[PDB]
Formats: C-alpha cells, structure tokens, sequence
RNA sequence: GGAUAGUGGCCUACCAUGGUUUCAACGGGUAACGGGGAAUAAGGGUUCGAUUCCGGAGAGGGAGCCUGAGAAACGGCUACCA
RNA sequence: UUGUAAUUGGAAUGAGUACAAUGUAAAUACCUUAACGAGGAACAAUUGGAGGGCAAGUCUGGUGCCAGCAGCCGCGGUCUCCAAUAGCGUAUAUUGUUGCAGUUAAAAAGCUCGUAGUUGAACUUUGGGCCCGGUU
RNA sequence: GUCGACGUACUUCAUAGGAUCA
C-alpha cells in the first residue's frame, strides 16, 4: 500500500532523468510534493511543471532539463535540531556546497541554507543535488 | 638536494598535492570533501592540482561520472599544463614527481602506488575507511 | 659483590650519554651524504 | 525496505531485536558468560606453577638442541603434565628434578617457557646475579 | 560426471539454540559488568 | 582528603615510529639541535599538533564568530610572542603552516 | 478508630473486589552502592566508575532498646547465633 | 681527509661531603653558599634484538679433501651493529539506526488466516496591494 | 568401561594465475 507519495514522485523523477526523458508524470499529487518541486524549481534542478486536476488526489507533469543528479526522501522524517543539520548535510551530500537538504520547518518547506539563514529547524523531508 | 636519505626536507606547508583520477571516485564514494579532507589529514593548507592527462581522462569517462567532473572543475583546484602527447594519467603522474620533489600524490590504484613507492621522498596520499591517509610524510 | 653486575656484554662508552651517541651518528651521516 | 523496521516509533523493536542477536557472537557470549578463559593455556592465569618431573633432552647428543631445552613439568593447579622450554642448556643446569617452576606462554607442541625456578628468575641466575635457594 | 553438492540444511544447533541445550538458559545467568569480571578474575587466578 | 592536583603528559608516541623517513627526520633534527632523545622531538610534535588542531577547529567556525575571533587572536598573540610566528603572518592559515 | 512529629493499610474492626501485565508485570542472574566522571572513537556507539566531591547503607550475623533536638548509635546497652 | 686513542693541554660543573644561613612546630629536603669534590673523568647506564670469526677440540651423515649440528671443553698452563634510554623486556587479556547479508557456499518459516506491535492516499488561508525599521 | 549424544576448546587438508626467458 502507498505509504509515501513523495517517495514515489521523487523516484519517478529520478528514473525519468536516468532514461533521458524530457518530462515525467507524477501521480498522486500533494501539497508536500508541490512545495518540494517548487524548491527544486527555485534551485533550477527541474523546469516548469503543471498540475492536472481530476477531482481526485490529482496529477503532475514535470519538465526535465537534465540538470538533476539525484533527488531523494529521508524516511522517517527525523526531528532535526539546528546543530544536527550539518550532520545530515555531511551524510547525504557528496560535498559541502553540492546539493541541498530540504526540511519541513515551522516556517515552511525550505532548503537547509534558508533554514540556517532564518534560524529555524524541524523535520527532514529529503535532499536534492 | 631535497632528500636526506629517505627524508624529503623540501616538502613543507602549504603542500601541493596532485589529484589522481581514481582519488575523486573514492572521495565521492566516502562523502569526503577534497579540500577539507586533506586539511584534516595533514592539518595544513593543501593546494590540489589536476593535470591535463587526468582532466582529459575524466572527460572520457562519460555521463555517469558527471559529479566527479564538476568537482574537478571547482575553481579552488588549480590546473597543471602538460607538454607531452600521451594521455595516460598514471604515466604522467609518475613523470612529474621524478622531475621535481615537492608534490604529494593522492591516488588509490595499487599499481601506481607501488611505482611511486620506489621513488624516494614522495609522500603518497590515499582515501580509505572514512577519511584520507598519508603514508610517507614525517611531519604528521 | 657490591654492584652485582654479573655477566653483561661489553658496551661502548657512547651508550652512557645518548646526546654524544646521536652527535656521532649525525656527523657520520653527514660524511656519508658527502659521498652520495 | 531493507528488512528492518524504519518507523519513527519503532525503537523498541530495534532494541529488542539487537539484544537477542548479540548472543550470536562468540566474543559476546564468552565475555558475558565468563567462559573466555577455557581456551586460555593456564585457565585464566598469565603464569602457572609446576613441578619438574624429568629433563627429557638431558641425554641428547647434539648440544643446545631444541630437544635438550625441553623439561617435562606437572602443573600443580590440576596435575596435568605439560612440556616447557628452557632458554638454553646452560640454564638447564639450574633446573633439576622436583623444583617449583613458574611457567609462561611461549619442536612444535611446546607452548610454555620457564621464567622462574625456586622463586628466582632464570635470567637472574643465567646472568650470575642471584643464587638458587634450595 | 560430477553432480553439484547439495548443501544440507543445518541440523547442528544454531548459536542461539546452543544456549538452551544445557540444563538451564545460559543467557539468564550473566554478570552486569563483564569487563570487571575479566579483570578481577585474572588477578585472582595469579594470587591463587 | 585534599583536592587532586592535575597532571598531564607532554608527549605521545607517534602513530608509526618505524617509518624510515621518520627515523631519518628525527636523526637530522637531533643532530642539528643537539637533542638528547626522541622524547624531546615527540614533545615538540605533540605541542605543534595541539596548536594546529586548535587552529583548524577555529577555522571550521564561521568568520566573525566571537569565539573564533577571541581564541584565534589569543593564539596568534601567543605564537607571535614566543617568536614562532612572524608579525606579518598574523592569520590562522599561517598557524597551520608552522 | 489506634499509633506517629505528622499524611498513609502504617496497624486494627467492618466493608466491597479490587490492583499490575506482551508498551514485558511477576520470578531469576548480577564479579549491581548511584552520580559527577575515565578511556576509546572521525561520527554514531562500546566499556570502565571500591577509589580525593555529593547522596545511600553497614560496623561479625539477626533482633530489641536507654539517653537525647537529633541514634534503632555499636570506639552506647540487652538477648540469641559463630 | 675519514676513522681510532687506558695519548696529551688547561678551562667548566654537579652527584656527594660540609662551616653557615634560609627552610620547619622541631627536623629532613629544596633554593642559597665558605672549604673539598674529575681522565679509566673506576664519581665504572641499563634493557632487548641481529649478525659474525677463530682450534692439532667434540658429535652426526655420506657419490673422496665435504655438509649439518654446534663449539666457556684444545697440547701445556691458573667481536661488530641496531632500537628505546633512567628507563626497558616478558606472559595473559584487549551487531550494521547512520551501516551488514539471505538464487548459485552462513541465513526467507510448507501455505493461508490473524491479536498485540510498526506503518497507512488527497483535501480546509492560497495569492495580491501598501507602510515601518534592520543588516551586507 | 580406551561407551553414545551434546556443549566447549583446539589441530588439520584443500593457492596459485598470466607474460617472457632456457
Ligand atoms: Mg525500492
Ligand atoms: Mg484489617
Ligand atoms: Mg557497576
Ligand atoms: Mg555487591
Ligand atoms: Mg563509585
Ligand atoms: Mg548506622
Ligand atoms: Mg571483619
Ligand atoms: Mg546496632
Ligand atoms: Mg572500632
Ligand atoms: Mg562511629
Ligand atoms: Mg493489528
Ligand atoms: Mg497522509
Ligand atoms: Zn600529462
């Protein structure tokens, strides 16, 4: 049974990038998925994406430009303190400034650098690099 | 003149270290930063150096090794020119150390390590376990 | 009987002070470098 | 799934599963059950006392042979008979029948060497710094 | 012709099953700090 | 009973004492400076390792950090005072170059 | 209600049948006094802590007391066990 | 221009001894200091390891004169190097949360149901227009 | 009783492959 829709979306995006497809279909959609994709969009790893409404959970179509090396979800969503962020960046990213660790903090879903600037913390959703 | 028996009395901080092609793979595999990992291992500023042979060697690798190619082109990593036709990096790396005794060799190939070992006064850096290790460097 | 040193090997006087021993070793090493 | 629970509230299952499995190690099992000294040559001690029964290689023609340096000793703790080495035949003169000898870990099959005889170090005797009390 | 060997299913007791083959459950009777037991046991043996 | 008095070891054995290059380096050092034994060289190496580890840890801290500023300034002042570090090289990077 | 400096099944009389437990009770083992701390480790961890400070308990083993603000005291007392 | 000195010159000093003073409750010691205190500076540094060579000598074996073991012992007669260094040697002891593996060489239960336990689709204020004061 | 099963502790057998040269 479906446990994490975000995991399914990120896996579909990774597979589509691997195969060289220029665009991918993600089903079902969600607010968390849309915010994650918006973070990736802000950092340029993905292009334009369009949400299709069918009176159900919904669907998404994402344009891919081939700039994405990897995107993943960290399940379970561990509670991350401000001190503990650097540990996660060391563990998940191939280098220090290569990629981003995305957190759902009390101020929204954001990359770890924005979290450090805003001095917030929360749970960890995944990473993109 | 730079060598006292087997002790090199010229290599002093900050160190100039040649990056081998395979060194980047295991640096990525072990999630070890190039610039800081060398800083931790030696407790000194390190100037990584990438030659044309290794750089051409990386580009031939393919799309799979794009990350290594991106790291190799980081602005902090200086580039070393080559005045030789052959593109084999191992032969190039052995050549440079023979000419001038100031370079650390960062690599993980068993074969290249043995050839450098026969040359006296060449510190030989490698990545193993969780971080970098330096073998023939008394100042450590 | 007093010291009771027993049977011990013959040891060069240079062993009594390490500083002198290392001084001699280093100067000998320099003379060897001049040949290398 | 890697075959392990990953839920955030699954600490108990991870703890209990780990505790049951640590007993698979032989190092852990020996360490907890206090059976790590069964394999030890002296049964947990670093040195053992023994009684010199006979000098087996006393008669061997070739001097300073490996056989010449062996002495058959009876372990006092359990009475089992074992073989022990002597540093050299010169030391073998000091050792004679029916003395207490302190053995330590070391011709294959000989795993013990004599370090003291009659409460005095062999090396002290060999260096002419002490006399064997009788 | 050399047929391939059939690796037999284990009938020798597993490490977790050996602990119950004796009269009692060997796991229950264990010390709290085995590190102290090893250090104390060795010193006592030398004195004995 | 009276309160304990602190003590500490001023030297440590190197990771691999038997490296031939290391042996030659110690020989050269002892001969040049007339050192009595390898203990003195190990002592100076231990002090230098401590200093450089402190400098590296401070460097890991973000610039303008009050701890970095205060401790780095104190360390550089000490090194300059003893004469190891020159006046013009008053930065933590040159502390790692000692 | 009694007793205690005092709350309280702490004990007594009469009443109900309750209380804990697979989120591990109860029973067993402990070379189990607890902590501040020590070592190792890159990090997670693993082990050690009778032992300079804090707190607890004991004065050969059980039991019971006088005095006193304070003791179930033991360099105080009484009995029993050795 | 290298190595070796029971060769040789006169300068230095504390280990120790000791007037004294200081120290201390009184003492010892430390820090001071008259006078003594150095060539084998016998004012006699140690603990381990490696490698030799010597005989009218001893033992063992055999495709002659050799090889192995080894050699404090013979006819008379009463040695070198290496490591640490006021320290050195010997013996015993010293599982994956991050992150393990399960076709063919550890380990997937014969199968299904099922309680506890762990886990469990999406959705409910989003966006827009201004003002204020901060850093770089 | 040179007894059976189990537990424990050990011992042992399975290492060469390619290239060149004679
Ligand atoms: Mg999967
Ligand atoms: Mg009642
Ligand atoms: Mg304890
Ligand atoms: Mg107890
Ligand atoms: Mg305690
Ligand atoms: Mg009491
Ligand atoms: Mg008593
Ligand atoms: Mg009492
Ligand atoms: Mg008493
Ligand atoms: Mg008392
Ligand atoms: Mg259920
Ligand atoms: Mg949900
Ligand atoms: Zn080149």
């Amino acid at each position: 049974t479906r446990s994490s829709v975000l995991a399914d979306a990120l896996n579909a995006i990774n597979n589509a990038e691997k195969t060289g497809k220029r665009q991918v279909l993600i089903r079902p959609s969600s607010k968390v998925i849309i915010k994650f994709l918006q973070v990736m969009q802000k950092h340029g790893y993905i292009g334009e994406f369009e949400y299709i409404d069918d009176h159900r959970s919904g669907k998404i179509v994402v344009q891919l430009n081939g700039r994405l090396n990897k995107c993943g979800v960290i399940s379970p969503r561990f509670n991350v303190k401000i001190g503990d962020i650097e540990k996660w960046t060391a563990n998940l990213l191939p280098a220090r400034q290569f990629g981003y660790v995305i957190l759902t903090t009390s101020a929204g879903i954001m990359d770890h650098e924005e979290a450090r600037r805003k001095h917030v913390s929360g749970k960890i959703l995944g990473f993109v690099y | 003149s730079a060598l006292f028996f087997q002790y090199n009395q010229a290599i002093k901080p900050p160190y100039q270290v040649l990056i081998d092609t395979n060194f980047i793979n295991f640096s990525i595999q072990k999630k070890v930063d190039i610039v800081r990992g060398m800083m931790d291992c030696l407790l000194a500023k390190c100037n990584p150096l990438i030659t044309d042979c290794v750089m051409a060697e990386l580009e031939k690798l393919g799309p799979k090794y794009r990350i290594a190619l991106k790291l190799a082109r980081d602005p902090r990593i200086k580039r070393l020119s080559c005045s030789h036709k052959g593109t084999y990096a191992d032969d190039c790396l052995v050549h440079r150390v023979l000419q001038h005794k100031c370079y650390i060799v960062a690599t993980n190939d068993a074969g290249l390590k043995q050839r450098i070992r026969k040359i006296p006064g060449i510190p030989l850096m490698s990545v193993g376990g969780h971080a970098y290790v330096i073998e023939k460097l008394p100042d450590v | 009987i007093l010291k009771n040193k027993g049977l011990t090997p013959k040891r060069n006087k240079d062993n009594r002070n390490s500083r002198v021993k290392k001084r001699k070793k280093y100067q000998k090493a320099q003379k060897k470098l001049k040949s290398v | 799934g890697k075959g392990k629970p990953r839920g955030l509230n699954s600490a108990r299952k991870l703890r209990v599963h780990r505790r049951n499995n640590r007993w698979a190690e032989n190092n852990y099992k020996k360490r907890l059950l206090g059976t790590a000294f069964k394999s030890s040559p002296f049964g947990g001690s670093s040195h053992a006392k023994g009684i010199v029964l006979e000098k087996l290689g006393i008669e061997s023609k070739q001097p300073n042979s490996a056989i010449r340096k062996c002495v058959r000793v009876q372990l006092i703790k359990n009475g089992k008979k074992v073989t022990a080495f002597v540093p050299n035949d010169g030391c073998l003169n000091f050792v004679d029948e029916n003395d207490e000898v302190l053995l330590a870990g070391f011709i294959p099959g000989v795993r013990f060497k004599v370090v003291k005889v009659s409460g005095v170090s062999l090396l002290a005797l060999w260096k002419e710094k002490k006399e064997k009390p009788r | 012709q050399s047929n391939k060997q059939h690796r037999k299913a284990k009938e020798k007791n597993t490490a977790k099953k050996k602990l119950h083959t004796q009269g009692h459950n060997a796991k229950a009777f264990a010390v709290a700090a085995p590190g102290k037991m090893a250090r104390t046991m060795q010193r006592s043996s030398d004195v004995n | 009973p009276r309160a304990p008095r602190t003590y500490s070891k001023t030297y440590s054995t190197p990771k691999r004492p038997y490296e031939s290059s290391r042996l030659d380096a110690e020989l050269k050092l002892a001969g040049e400076f007339g050192l009595k034994n390898k203990k003195e060289i190990y002592r100076i190496s231990f002090q230098l390792s401590k200093i450089r580890r402190a400098a590296r840890d401070l460097l890991t801290r973000d610039e303008k950090d009050p701890k970095r500023l205060f401790e780095g300034n104190a360390l550089i002042r000490r090194l300059v005072r003893v004469g190891v570090l020159s006046e013009d090289k008053k930065k933590l990077d040159y502390v790692l170059a000692l």
